[PDB]
């Protein structure tokens, strides 16, 4: 029945088979989802198909190249500690952080998983004038080597052009050597999980913002369910304390999204991203 | 294929003979003698000394071993461990029943028993959770917020027992990995990091005694190797 | 032979396949050594046959939301528990608590299990299974009363002998856990930033009803072999006709850590 | 035999799994858990690591 003295619900049996209900009767109701939302959501290998933006490139200079791993996109962006100084009355008010980052779909959904198996999806978005952008993958390390090459003579090249598609749109296959890679920081360092590889977007002429948006590769797939991770309110992202200078937001992002706003508020003065060793 | 006219030497396909691992291919001669004749003793006449049974490596592997034989007061709270973290399967194959049985083993893929007893008289109270997180060599920024807090192990694959109720717990965890194995010569990538948590206090003042068995099932031992590394 | 062509019909051009759609296709190149080089689908990689990935697997898995306390003070018709009935709660203790400078400390509170998982929709339908735990001996004695009131409160006027309810004897049992199914005016209830404090008067679009765990008796127990509280401990597991639409909201947005 | 009438205490012959040497008789209740429905890869995903023989101790 309801009660009784063994484990009414342990974990192996919810998987399988709900209790009886309140009412001694069928507590179902029909699935409707098609008939009012006009589509189905049943498994997260499909939502995470979409795209949305996920970091961006300004600190550089007008460069012709940003290379930068694949797998920490994967990864939802490190959360920074923001420290802010009143310009006029020097006492400290301290915040949270995206340093020219946020998460995406995809990242919402691989931060519960332990293992990925598939392909990326990256899109840039460029500033005006770019004519080409191109995408080649390297493997970050000539295995043995102290120093890898700056060019390759047999990667693969994909040109996009601008004026004419404005989101430049590439596929990164997986290349590892297991059957399903890691895509978080470890120390390990004996022989690889990971399937260590840059990216490297050209622009021609040369420019300095790269905008890119990040998503599942129809072959996206993750293995091990570990659980939620640390999370963050998204309401706190409007909630801010005004000082002198301008307003300090409890959430600051940057405008790693092209098309969003830039908040309005003041720079901070040191950023420390939150480590594992600092919850409490 | 290259052919070859060969009359002066004998193809000497025997004088090969492999015996379990090591392969002899011998030139010459190879000669054999001892006492002719042989036969063996009935078994009544010895088999004093044996079961009436047989032992692989396998077993010894699905025997289940000690690990934990220890207690927890009342003065753990929730959300605290009340055993040692336990390695899946560093903290199970160093014990000496098994690591000299692994031994000349490439590596490893089966799934690991982690199974708890409860020492309770019917006056004691409180629950108290098992759970396991996967590869925490790989995963290392995850590992200690998936496993400081009741609510986020138990989500997690856990194995819950109620102190006044279950004497005996049982978490089976099965291989898994970016590999194919678990390497045994240099104990790269486990795949568990078992942790034990309080679910809710003791009532009472007396403690709570627990005996934390492990084995294996589901076994697939490696290629035979010599297992040295260099340091 | 080469010769002309009739005109073709009218296309229109972008610069970019909708990001948002989950299917039909996408533009991108392929950087493999052929166009749809894919990995192809390799099930049970966790050992078991469950797709770990799926939603309808994800949302049936217990996880504890809040501890009450069942004492030989506690008075007859006492309400231990009282929630509205909605998937989304908070992690109790399981706070982000991270120091900001040597003596300014800031908590953020962390969402349920089923919170972070319909964090990205909007609307959420189907039936909840609540499930309580009573960590006692055989020689505690207590009767409990789980109602669910569907449309309304519980507060002054409120009779549970109207409601579904389950008068549990509580001797030898130990554990209790029913399925509440869903019942609301709606086809879909709102998802929210959850709110233990609040009655369902207020929160009318984000959950059903309230349930309650009512006290019919005090805890019998004598004090010189066991004790006088029994910590209640409530999980929140999400039924099987749990469905979720809308997927345009974020309450919560996650992060990674850093190696320490 | 001496004759035994118990009808307080069942003859808990269950609770009693054997796993290989080891005997546990037990007591009260025997819980066991995990991922349900396992399966397996096939030999050709591992197997690398792997002879196609199996050693014994003799």
């Amino acid at each position: 029945s309801n009660s009784g003295t063994e484990q009414q619900n342990p974990r192996g049996s919810s998987l399988l088979t709900d209790p009886e209900s309140i009412t001694k009767s069928d507590p179902y109701n029909p699935n409707i989802s098609l008939l009012i939302s006009g589509e189905v959501f049943t498994n997260f290998r499909n939502l995470i198909k979409r795209v949305n933006f996920r970091k961006a490139t300004t600190l550089n200079g007008k460069r012709i190249s940003d290379t930068f791993d694949i797998n920490s996109l994967i990864e939802a962006p490190r959360l920074d500690i923001a420290q802010y100084v009143d310009t006029e009355t020097k006492e400290a008010k301290y915040g949270f952080s995206y340093f020219w980052s946020a998460p995406t779909t995809l990242n919402i959904v691989a931060e519960m998983y332990a293992l990925y198996r598939g392909g990326v999806r990256v899109k840039v978005v460029t500033e005006k004038g770019v004519d080409f952008v191109r995408a080649t993958v390297s493997p970050q390390q000539t295995y043995g080597s102290d120093v890898a090459p700056t060019t390759h003579i047999s990667t693969p090249l994909a040109i996009e052009q601008i004026p004419i598609k404005g989101v430049a749109e590439f596929q990164i296959p997986y290349y590892a050597p297991c059957l399903s890679s890691s895509f978080r920081a470890n120390s390990e360092t004996f022989y690889y999980s990971s399937g260590r590889n840059n990216l490297d977007i050209a622009t021609s002429p040369p420019s300095i913002n790269r905008y890119y948006a990040v998503g599942a590769g129809d072959d996206m797939d993750f293995s091990i369910f570990i659980g939620t991770p640390p999370c963050i309110h998204a309401s706190q992202t409007a909630q801010f304390t005004k000082i002198k200078q301008g307003k300090v937001y409890d959430l600051r992002y940057d405008q790693y999204d092209p098309f969003r706003e830039v908040q309005d508020g003041t720079a901070f003065l040191n950023a420390r991203s939150i480590e594992d060793s600092d919850l409490l | 294929m290259a052919e070859q006219i060969n009359e002066n030497y004998e193809n000497k396909q025997q004088l090969v003979e492999q015996t379990e691992i090591t392969t002899f291919e011998n030139d010459l001669i190879v000669l054999e003698d001892g006492p002719q004749m042989e036969e063996s003793l009935p078994f009544a006449f010895h088999g004093q000394h044996t079961d009436n049974r047989q032992h692989t490596v396998v077993n010894f592997l699905q025997r289940p071993q000690v690990i934990f034989d220890s207690s927890w007061a009342s003065d753990v709270p929730r959300n605290k461990q009340f055993m040692d973290s336990i390695m899946i399967p560093d903290d199970i194959i160093s014990f000496p029943m098994f690591a000299e049985k692994l031994k000349g083993f490439s590596s490893l893929r089966a799934t690991a028993v982690i199974t708890v007893q409860f020492q309770t008289q019917p006056f004691q109270a409180g629950r108290v959770m098992l759970g396991s997180f996967p590869l925490p060599t790989l995963n290392p920024t995850r590992v200690k917020f998936a496993t400081n807090h009741v609510s986020r192990l138990m989500l997690l694959n856990h194995v819950q027992c109620d102190i006044a109720k279950e004497t005996e717990v049982s978490l089976r965890i099965p291989f898994v990995s970016p590999y194919n194995s678990y390497d045994l010569v240099s104990k790269r990538f486990p795949w568990a990091k078992v942790v034990g948590l309080v679910y809710s206090p003791l009532t009472t003042t007396i403690p709570v005694d627990f005996i934390v068995y492990g084995h294996f099932e589901d076994v697939e031992l490696g290629c035979p190797t010599s297992g040295m590394l260099a340091q | 032979s080469k010769p002309l062509l009739p005109i073709a019909n009218p296309t229109v051009l972008r610069p970019a396949n909708t990001f948002a759609i989950t299917d039909t296709n996408d533009m991108s190149h392929s950087l493999a050594l052929s166009n749809d080089t894919n990995v192809p689908f390799v099930k049970a990689l966790d050992g078991s046959g469950l797709d770990e990935m799926s939603f309808d697997y994800l949302k049936k898995i217990p996880q504890f939301i809040q501890s009450k306390f069942f004492t030989t003070t506690t008075k007859p018709q006492e309400v231990l528990f009282q929630t509205k009935v909605m998937p989304h709660y908070f992690v109790p203790g399981g706070d982000v608590t991270v120091a900001m400078d040597k003596d300014i400390t800031r908590t953020i509170w962390q969402p349920s299990h089923l919170a972070y998982i319909t964090s990205m929709f909007k609307y959420w339908t189907g039936s909840l299974v609540y499930t309580f735990k009573f960590v006692k001996t055989d020689y505690h004695s207590g009767r409990v009363e789980v109602s669910f009131h569907p449309f309304s409160d519980y507060t002054t006027g409120t009779y549970s002998d109207y409601t579904y309810r389950i008068i549990v004897d509580l001797r030898e049992k130990s554990e209790f856990s029913v399925t509440i199914p869903f019942i609301s005016p709606v086809p879909y209830k709102r998802i929210s930033r959850p709110d233990w404090d609040k009655p369902y008067s207020k929160y009318a679009h984000a959950s059903t009803g309230t349930l309650v765990l009512k006290a019919l008796t005090s805890l019998k127990a004598t004090n010189t072999v066991v004790s006088n509280s029994v910590e209640i401990l409530i999980e929140v597991n999400a039924g099987d006709d749990f469905n979720v639409i809308a997927p345009i909201e974020n309450i919560f947005f996650p992060f990674s850590l850093s190696p320490g």
